[PDB]
RNA sequence: AGCGAAACCACAGCCAAGGGACGGGCUUGGCAGAAUCAGCGGGGGCUUGUGGCAGUCAAGCGGCGACAUUGCUCAUACCGAAGCAGAAUUCGGUAAGCGUCUACUGAU
RNA sequence: AGAACUGGCGAUGCGGGAUGAACCGAACGUAGAGUUAAGGUGCCGGAAUACACGCUCAUCAGACCAAAAGGUGUUAGUUCAUCUAGACAGCCGGACGGUGGCCAUGGAAGUCGGAAUCCGCUAAGGAGUGUGUAACAACUCACCGGCCGAAUGAACUA
């Protein structure tokens, strides 16, 4: 029907403010600050009360009015992320071979290092994103706990540890060694 | 299925004596390629009609190849008594194997083997699937009398399964005879 | 490997610790490949894909039919 | 095009339609001239065998056919559109589960009835558990160590996924069997019971939580009175 | 050193495609050294993979009828699935890799 | 293919068809002036990168019959179902009694198998659609109910 305006509403919690121009986002909240980059969607912002952000595409069609809702969902990671804050767990299991995780700060890039996975000589380094934050579990099994602002930089390396512990060409079923995201849940969860 | 099997490649052989003497005497691009299509048709065919005996041929394969490889030719233990009335257990305990140790009444289905030495010679352990016939109680019956060695029989006095006693020593002596 | 030993690793260790994730994750990516596949796979893959799948609704279509009748009656 | 495709597993049984809905808005009219004394029930929770309890175990009694929605039209929610005299008023003071009553039995048999009748029942979400229980902190059992782990049966591997990922608590399987390396505080008294946390409570079998219906309103065909001798 | 022919000669004689049947002259594009010269000798909007005959039924097309239907007649490498425990292996896809006067070239 | 009839060529220049038997218009003395046929108006190429309405992302598009059907591609419609008694979807609850229905049998308790697929209350519930166990158990849909708030769903035509 070549919808004449489709707008969407973001709510925005006291506790954060955001700077809209030429679309490039910003979020300032108490855990920090969060940047995104959204010229290549062509959506119009506008503040109403402070409080609502509204987004709006004008003879949008069926395919950008789908471009339309990713901007709220993508705005409203953002201020979750600077109020609650994304924390990924992971749990390296393994059946003989136990698995090392450790950290290593060659050229100041603190690459994530695992060890002895499924017996490789191969030591797999793993690279940490810009804002993520990687802390071992305490007192929990073999578990690994990822936390950061961004949930592209938090979730990619999550998908990264478990995707570089692949299994090469082996029966999976009978194969249990990897890296695995037990959890997504929040830092400050309530 | 094995007997359908070579029949059919039987009649595959007569689909090409056939169809490559008629097709080598053409002298038409159709008549080659109508006869061509005839040629492969029938093979085809025989194979569509063969879908029934090959499912269960791909069963029988994927599980014939998993059995156990018991050898009746060399030493053998072979374990029999009332159902998984401690034996299962047992095996596990001789050498280095698994059997589900849960204790029900058929806690084995099939055959099982344990490697163990001794004075420097190989011997096996062999766990029945259980003896209350039964198809499933058919393989033990054949594992008894094909298999050289010397059977051990399990009962139970005072802990498992407080089984009546009675009962086991009639059931033996229906075996007594065969064994 | 006495018969079942992989259907004894099934359970007593789990297929792994998030397996179900990949699995429901793939079923719902194959709506969208079909339609890609479709799309794609020119030559004889285009045609035995569209032979096979006319054949896959028709038969579905059919079976419908016949729990319709079964249901009623 | 590009729409959700439809899913449905062919069953015997199928939707009623509207036309179930119009013998459910005559059921409630034709029981305001037969039965002497109406109840509006707020059972906001139920139990089908237990339900089909207090059901059966009267005859005269009856439990009215219908959605609380359709109720209020049948009833009538309008002066114009009442049925009977002042049950305009009645039918807008009960929402939620289609709780309703429709009797000739005295006042006084209801009220005793109802405060006298109680029932188990699983801690339910939104409500605080009335105990508080730990799991071993070693191998898991299906009842969670509540009755003696002797007898307890160790929990079944099949279902250690749906503790480990929906229930969130960081299991595992060890020969078979589920184990965690703390003991896990499934809930505590005060605490408003999450949907994770009484599902946790429900698989282990835990029935700590009590069931009564509750009854706010009254009516009679003649009396029409809109006393509310509620009891919670 | 000095002497001194013959055969042949409409004209020129670079490529991809279109030129209906003849491309060597036409057309679309790209080419070409002015000039000279020695060798290796080089020449002299078809198609595939699934049968004939006979018969039931029908998604539909408007009396016809798709598929189902009954009788006889790669060795290499990288990915996805396989009871693939390991080794070895088949299947599907990708790379089609990998195997049982003038062309050229010396020289000015 | 073949019998016959009527037209173009066969003796034929001109413009367009990027070139082209038989295609489109046009049947010719040598000249100047103006309007046109078919073709075109981004350059080669003389003429508007004119206007109006829609339509398409094609990983050689589009301008050049093997196509019946496939595609979670796009756009406008046709026939039906529900709807403020609350349309779709998303969560939560109920999801029952005979009954562990009858038979094979270590076991099929709805869910390895064979014929019925009966019944009472219900708010709606299939001797049960799948997951699931050695058999139980447990989860789910189909079927209703509670919170949400209007158009939604099914097959076809172009």
């Amino acid at each position: 029907m070549k919808y004449i305006q489709t707008e969407q509403q973001i709510e925005v919690p006291e506790g954060v403010t955001v700077s809209i121009k030429s679309r490039i986002v910003k979020v300032v909240g108490p855990r920090g600050t969060l940047t995104k980059n959204l010229k290549h969607i062509d959506v119009t912002f506008t503040k109403v009360n402070n409080q609502l952000i509204k987004v709006a595409v004008h003879n949008g069609g069926r395919k950008h009015v789908a471009a339309l809702r990713t901007v709220k969902s993508l705005v409203d990671n953002m201020i979750t992320g600077v109020t609650k804050g994304y924390k990924y767990k992971m749990r390296y299991v393994y059946a003989h071979f136990p698995i090392n995780v450790n950290i290593v700060e060659k050229d100041g890039a603190k690459f994530i290092e695992v060890r002895n996975f499924l017996g490789d000589k191969k030591i797999r380094n793993v690279p940490v994103r810009d804002g993520v934050t990687i802390e071992f579990s305490t007192n929990v099994k073999d578990e690994i706990v990822l936390s950061g602002n961004s949930v592209e930089d938090v979730s990619q390396n999550a998908a990264d540890l478990q995707q570089i512990c692949r299994v090469r060409n082996k029966d999976i079923r009978k194969f249990l060694d990897g890296i695995y995201v037990s959890h997504k849940g929040f830092i400050t969860e309530d | 299925s094995l007997a359908a099997i070579s029949r059919a490649k039987s009649l595959v052989e007569q689909v090409a004596r056939d169809y490559v003497r008629l097709l080598k005497f053409g002298q038409s691009l159709f008549q080659c390629k109508q006869l061509k299509r005839a040629a492969l048709g029938r093979m085809a065919t025989i194979v569509k009609k063969l879908r029934d005996p090959l499912a269960y041929l791909e069963q029988v394969r994927q599980h014939i190849g998993r059995l156990p490889s018991i050898d009746p030719n060399t030493r053998t233990l072979l374990i029999c008594g009332y159902p998984n009335v401690g034996k299962s257990s047992f095996l596990r305990c001789i050498t280095k194997s698994d059997v589900d140790v849960q204790p029900y009444a058929f806690t084995t289905k099939s055959l099982y083997v344990g490697h163990f030495d001794y004075k420097y010679l190989r011997f096996q352990a062999i766990d029945t699937p259980g003896i209350l016939m039964n198809n499933i109680e058919m393989q033990s019956i054949y594992a008894i009398a094909h298999l050289r060695s010397c059977v051990l029989y399990f009962m139970d006095l005072s802990e498992q399964c407080g089984f009546t006693i009675e009962a086991q020593v009639k059931l033996f002596h229906s075996i007594k005879p065969l064994f | 490997p006495q018969n079942d030993y992989i259907e004894r690793h099934i359970k007593q260790h789990g297929k792994r610790l998030d397996h179900e994730e990949r699995k429901r994750k793939r079923e719902a990516r194959e709506s969208h490949k079909i339609s890609e596949r479709a799309q794609k796979l020119t030559g004889w893959k285009g045609k035995q894909f569209a032979k096979k799948r006319y054949a896959e609704k028709v038969s579905m279509r059919k079976k419908i039919k016949a729990h319709e009748q079964s249901k009623v009656k | 095009r590009s729409k959700r495709s439809k899913l449905v597993t062919l069953a015997q049984t199928d939707k009623k339609g509207r036309e179930n809905k119009e013998r459910i808005f005559d059921e409630v009219r034709e029981a305001l001239d037969t039965y002497r004394y109406v109840w509006v029930l707020h059972l906001d929770d139920v139990r089908t065998p237990v339900l089909q309890e207090i059901r059966t175990s009267w005859a005269g009694s009856k439990l009215i056919m219908g959605k609380r929605k359709v109720l209020q039209k049948a009833l009538g929610e309008k002066r114009e559109e009442e049925y009977k005299e002042n049950l305009y008023q009645l039918s807008k003071l009960c929402s939620g589960v289609t709780g309703l009553l429709f009797t000739d039995e005295d006042v006084n048999t209801v009220k005793e009835y109802f405060k006298s009748y109680v029932r188990s029942d699983y801690s339910r979400p939104n409500t605080k558990a009335p105990l508080t229980f730990t799991i071993p902190e070693g191998i898991v059992y299906s009842r969670g160590g509540q009755i003696p782990a002797e007898e307890d049966v160790p929990m079944i591997h099949s279902l250690e996924p749906t503790m480990r990922n929906k229930f969130e608590i960081p299991t595992k399987i060890k020969a078979g069997k589920i184990t965690i390396d703390s003991p896990y505080l499934v809930c505590t008294e005060g605490e408003k019971l999450d949907v994770r946390q009484a599902l946790i409570l429900k698989q282990f079998g835990i029935a700590a939580s009590e069931f009564k219906v509750k009854v706010s309103a009254y009516y009679d065909n003649d009396s029409s009175t809109v006393e509310s001798t509620n009891i919670n």
